[PDB]
């Protein structure tokens, strides 16, 4: 016989053949083959319909499509299943294999008797070997579950986002769990922006003991109460009282300190891990990880589950025993609880070979040799015996004053040898060994100044934390929540730590107020643990799909409605004084899909008296000092203007070179504006950056019917230039001319000839849409002859074949400044030219 | 010509290389062979 596996991944095909062998063909189908529709290719309700494929009203019919170039692989796929006798579905071990299972399935058919679906956690020689022994049957209860997720997703999705654009501005998007993360997001902002930093004083001191030995301690009370002084005087009083007092240790406490090694990563403390100790965020890790599993070096990295494997156990213990020796086993197994809802039948995120050191992985680039090597160190620590360390605590006294140190010394390291800290704390230090009632000599004293932490801003594995606290997502969801916030442009990351985008906050006030169910953390969770249920089969999908969809409609009716009503808010204007360049009028913010940006009330006008002029801001980033370590945020908190009107921080955007604008945190609830003419630094547009050669400044991509061209930031300069197929930038049309005989072919459009320094350019006439461009073969030239401009008329007298019979494409020669045509094979150069010298075209080897 | 007595030599001071330079050459390019130009 001849048996088919069916693998997503082709690296995936290549680690499972290793172990398969000949009996066995793997074929690779690349991602998701079929799909609900995407492009467009009560009448409204129809439209919706066909639009989502879902319809909701219909019992969920479905209308799966087969997306464009999946067709290949398709058939493909039909003809080995016609040759294969037995057909196996080796996806991954979550939902979405078992969904891509039984989309396979369900194109190539012939379902109940050819059908195995295979389950392994790793890819390796005795995992392979039990999971093709006794194959299992497609659980369709899983699928009905991803199937249920899916279908929401995509409701909430196309049902909201026209709302949005109606309401609040067209080009937003909506998502049942992202909606909630940036809430989250927003939620952290606002408590930041409300906290107003107090100022404390602290007092640090230096002494010598009579055996010489040297301690440094800390002062924390005063009168016998909290020692904070508010102000400098205060402290510098502080200090001389300290410094007129005589010193004493009144206290000597000693006791021994025991710390366990870490649990064995689950995906979310796998994503803490890597971007504390490595910087790596969610999708670097992620993608990193998957690599790791489909070579075949570490079990599936989708897990809450912390269980291993009695192999595990009895590998990593000989690994133990052999190496480190018996004081570090320890005499039984280190057992680790996981939540009792966690996928308990999962193990944890380990090595599959523990003796494969990372350096041996030959194949894995050095980012993923540092992530194997975390999962690594961190299997090996949890099974180790707990580190030994003994503490001395010491209390000082003097007139008012007590001041304390604390110190730890570290005795058996076992946990800690393999799996080291990144840097000592401020309690990893040796305290000399003063009696009790010890005297000690004094050396001069440092006062010191510090502001309250505010909350601290989410990192991305801090924000995944968070969501694994409440529930909200599952361990497959959490890299596409912390992709998906972003990509959608309602927060944004940057010193890796996130911040949120004042549409972001708008967006999640008005889905708040009107969608108060959907909005809220205990439903969420509520739906993830049906959906469990779902896939436990202790609920039916259609029926909690129901449910949802009739409490979702109901909130959508009533939010649908006119304001007075007590429909959706609308985009509320807040007001300023500045002049509008076309009519001097006074100036609002502004806040679109685009960024935060400045209007003038004329666009709410009739066309009579409307004003379409608009002003572009750039806000100020903020510049978080990594040396300031822990003082980083708290000084970019300082670094804020306050609102007149209310305690919320300000947010700060420049207008001119000459002038800069600051906007309350709470806009558009709050309506404080201020202006300075201390302004400080304002961006313009972007793109693939480039010089002007009629002004020296710089140059930015734009798109609109006319082009993907290129445009001058320069107000006094309207120079562009266009993109084009086999260089960077082309400078603008020195003679155009349209070609209608030359249809395009990644498009239905035609082409165009242009001219600029780059050199002569066929580009598509829709060609923001297009973007198509190609080089000019001499052939087509010499075709088109007749509508050449008179200069271009020498290149269709060129050469048109080389010596070999390769055909020929025109080229500018920048280290001489002249047209000359060239032949290709395969794309790649011939390495033949031919160039003109005056009336003679000549021609030779490059 | 210029009547000198005797001949000196020493290290090049950047500056003075610098000022003997009457432009600074930035780019591969030698001649144009459309038109036998610099
Ligand atoms: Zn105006
Ligand atoms: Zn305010
Ligand atoms: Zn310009």
């Amino acid at each position: 016989g001849k048996a088919l596996v069916i693998v997503e991944s082709p690296a995936k095909a290549k680690t499972i053949n290793k172990y398969l062998g000949s009996d066995y063909v793997v074929k690779s189908s690349v991602g998701h083959i079929r799909d609900l529709p995407t492009s467009g290719s009560k009448d409204e309700r129809g439209a919706l319909v066909n639009r989502m494929g879902v319809d909701p009203w219909h019992n969920w019919e479905a209308h799966y499509e087969v997306l464009p170039g999946k067709e290949k692989v398709v058939s493909e796929l039909k003809q080995l299943a016609e040759k294969a006798d037995h057909i196996y579905l080796a996806t991954d071990l979550d939902r979405e294999g078992e969904a891509i299972a039984w989309h396979l399935r369900e194109v190539i058919g012939g379902d109940d008797a050819r059908y195995s679906r295979v389950v392994f956690n790793e890819i390796t020689k005795n995992a392979i070997r039990q999971a093709f022994n006794k194959p299992g049957e497609l659980n369709i209860d899983r699928v009905n579950a991803q199937q249920a997720r899916r279908f929401m997703d995509r409701v909430v999705g196309y049902m909201v986002s026209p709302l949005l654009w109606k309401k609040i501005a067209r080009g937003l998007s909506a998502g049942r769990v992202q909606s909630v993360a940036v809430r989250l997001v927003v939620e952290r902002e606002r408590e930041i922006k409300a906290f107003v930093p107090e100022e404390f004083w602290e007092v640090d001191a230096s002494t010598t003991t009579p055996s010489g030995e040297a301690l440094a301690l800390q002062v924390t009370h005063q009168n016998d109460k909290p020692f904070r002084p508010v102000n400098k005087e205060q402290t510098q009083a502080a200090v001389s009282l300290l410094e007129k007092a005589r010193y004493s240790v009144l206290e000597r406490e000693d006791k021994p300190t025991t710390s366990k090694p870490g649990a064995p990563f689950i995906t979310s403390t796998l994503q803490q891990a890597a971007s504390t100790r490595l910087g790596f965020g969610v999708k670097k890790t992620m993608m990193m990880a998957q690599r790791l599993y489909e070579a075949g070096y570490i079990t599936y990295m989708r897990t809450d589950s912390t269980n291993l494997s009695q192999d595990a156990v009895n590998m990593v213990r000989g690994y133990i025993s052999d190496n480190f020796g018996k004081k570090y086993l320890p005499e039984s197994p280190n057992q680790y609880a996981s939540k009792e809802n966690s996928q308990e039948a999962h193990e944890a995120i380990r090595p599959s070979d523990v003796n494969v050191m990372a350096e041996s992985l030959k194949d894995m680039e050095a980012d993923a040799q540092k992530l194997y090597q975390l999962i690594w160190r961190q299997f090996v620590a949890c099974q180790m015996t707990p580190a030994k360390y003994d503490s001395t605590t010491l209390t000082v006294g003097a007139g008012d004053f007590r001041l304390k140190a604390r110190g730890r010394i570290l005795r058996f390291d076992g946990w800690t040898k393999v799996m080291p800290a990144l840097r000592k704390g401020d309690e990893d230090r040796i305290l000399p060994a003063v009696n009790k009632g010890d005297a000690l000599t004094l050396v001069e004293l440092t006062p010191a100044q510090h502001f309250t932490k505010p909350p601290a801003r989410f990192s991305e594995a801090s924000l995944v934390k968070e969501l694994e606290k409440r529930g909200i997502g599952r361990p497959s969801t959490y890299a596409s929540i912390i992709s998906t916030i972003q990509d959608r442009g309602y927060v944004r990351v940057e010193n890796r730590r996130f911040y949120a985008e004042k549409m972001g906050e708008i967006v999640t006030d008005r889905l708040e107020e009107n969608f108060r169910e959907l909005m809220n953390y205990d439903f969420t969770a509520q739906m993830e643990n049906s959906l469990d249920q779902v896939a436990n089969h202790e609920a039916e999908w259609k029926a909690v799909l129901d449910h949802f969809f009739s409490d979702f409609t109901q909130q959508l009716d009533k939010a649908e409605k006119d304001p007075e009503e007590g429909g959706m808010r609308p985009n509320q204007m807040v007001l300023t004084s500045i002049d509008c360049p076309t009519c001097g009028r006074k100036m609002g913010i502004r806040t679109a899909s685009t960024g935060v940006f400045l209007g003038c009330s004329g666009y709410a006008l009739p066309p009579k008296e409307r004003c379409k002029t608009t002003i572009n801001l750039v806000p100020e980033n903020e510049v978080l000092n990594v040396l300031e370590g822990e003082d980083a945020e708290t000084n970019a908190l300082r670094a804020k203007r306050r609102c007149p009107k209310c305690g919320t921080a300000m947010d700060s955007y420049l207008i001119d070179p000459k002038r800069k604008l600051h906007v309350c945190g709470n806009n558009p609830t709050c309506d404080g504006y201020e202006i300075e003419e201390g302004e400080f630094r304002i961006k313009g547009y972007d793109g693939p950056i480039v010089e002007c050669e009629k002004c020296g400044s710089e140059m930015h991509l734009k798109m609109g019917r006319f082009g993907k061209y290129m445009a001058c930031t320069n107000e006094e300069c309207k120079n562009t230039r266009k993109i084009l197929r086999n260089g960077e930038v082309a400078p603008p049309k020195e003679d155009p001319v349209p070609l209608p005989e030359l249809p395009c072919e990644k498009s239905d459009a035609y082409f165009v000839l242009r001219d600029g320094a780059a050199g002569v350019f066929l580009a598509a006439n829709t060609f923001p849409k297009s973007r198509e461009t190609r080089a000019p073969l001499v052939e087509e030239l010499y075709r088109f002859r007749d509508r050449l401009p008179e200069k271009l008329r020498y290149l269709a007298d060129a050469p048109q074949q080389d010596p070999e019979g390769n055909k020929t494409m025109v080229r500018f020669s920048r280290k001489t400044k002249q047209q000359y045509v060239s032949s290709e094979k395969d794309g790649k150069a011939t390495g033949w030219s031919a160039f003109y010298v005056d009336g003679k075209w000549v021609e030779g080897k490059k | 010509t210029e009547e000198f007595d005797a001949i000196k030599i020493a290290l090049a001071s950047p500056d003075m290389i610098r000022s003997w330079s009457f432009g600074e050459v930035k780019k591969p390019e030698t001649i144009n062979y459309r038109t036998f130009k610099p």
